[PDB]
């Protein structure tokens, strides 16, 4: 138990260390203009026009 | 305890796996540590960027 | 453990304010994409004759 | 003396508290392997995930 | 919540592969042509008007 539970949370820890290092810029950028354009389609006069 | 001695069995035998298990991967308890660090910290900077 | 309260509070604050939402977002779409999947093979054809 | 009995009930008390939940703790470490595990997996099957 | 987390990953772990892969390829042809969609969303409006 206590083995394996110590070497795949090192694993991981690692993993999601480059991951986030590589990935989080873009990804909270794309999140970003996903919610911008998203509240400026979803405006009251947008809205009632879809 | 002498009721429970097969409680206190148990457990001492529980005891000298699990530390058993934790020594046996020392390095990795420490580099698990040393990542454990900056990793959380990496992760709060992300989320609160799309907070 | 600093960085673990950290992150743990603003993962909390995260996942709490929008969780509920992705709930009923993932529970509202299963019509919808049962929709798009029915006509599905409508779908090139539509966009390469309107091309 | 006082502290010894103080710190061997209370020690009882938080024991009998965390084991109340004793389904979900029992699988903690094979939990978090497996979550562990399947993270490396899907960051490791997905190269092109930073292109898209 | 770790729980959790491995079962949303196994069983979607495939579909999530799948659905990268045939996100790239719809996405390519709109990064190759993203001046042209500019273009037709900044035009539209007037031409619907």
């Amino acid at each position: 138990e206590l083995a394996n539970a110590l070497q795949d949370l090192n694993r991981v820890l690692k993993t999601t260390r480059e991951f986030l290092d590589r990935n989080g810029g873009v990804l909270t950028h794309d999140i970003d203009n996903l919610e911008q354009v998203t509240t400026a389609i979803l405006q009251p006069e947008p809205r009632d026009g879809l | 305890q002498v009721n429970s001695g097969d409680a206190i069995q148990r457990w001492a035998a529980n005891l000298n796996t699990l530390a058993a298990q934790s020594a046996q991967n020392d390095e990795a308890l420490r580099s698990g540590l040393q990542q454990a660090a900056p990793t959380a910290d990496q992760l709060n900077a992300v989320f609160s960027d799309v907070r | 453990l600093v960085a673990a309260v950290g992150f743990g509070n603003t993962g909390g604050d995260i996942f709490e304010r929008g969780g509920p939402y992705l709930v009923r977002g993932a529970q509202d779409l299963l019509p919808t994409s049962a929709l798009l999947d029915e006509y599905s093979p409508a779908l090139f054809c539509t966009i390469r004759n309107y091309h | 003396s006082t502290q010894v009995n103080q710190l061997l009930v209370n020690a009882q008390t938080l024991l009998a508290a965390v084991n109340e939940r004793g389904r979900s703790v029992s699988l903690l470490l094979e939990r978090v392997s497996s979550v562990s595990r399947q993270v490396e997996g899907f960051v490791d099957e997905n190269p092109n995930l930073n292109h898209v | 919540a770790a729980g959790s987390l491995a079962d949303l990953l196994s069983d979607n772990r495939p579909l999530l592969k799948d659905t990268i892969g045939y996100l790239d390829v719809i996405q390519a042809p709109l990064v190759e042509q993203k001046q042209e969609v500019s273009d037709i969303l900044v035009q539209m409006p007037q031409a619907l008007k």
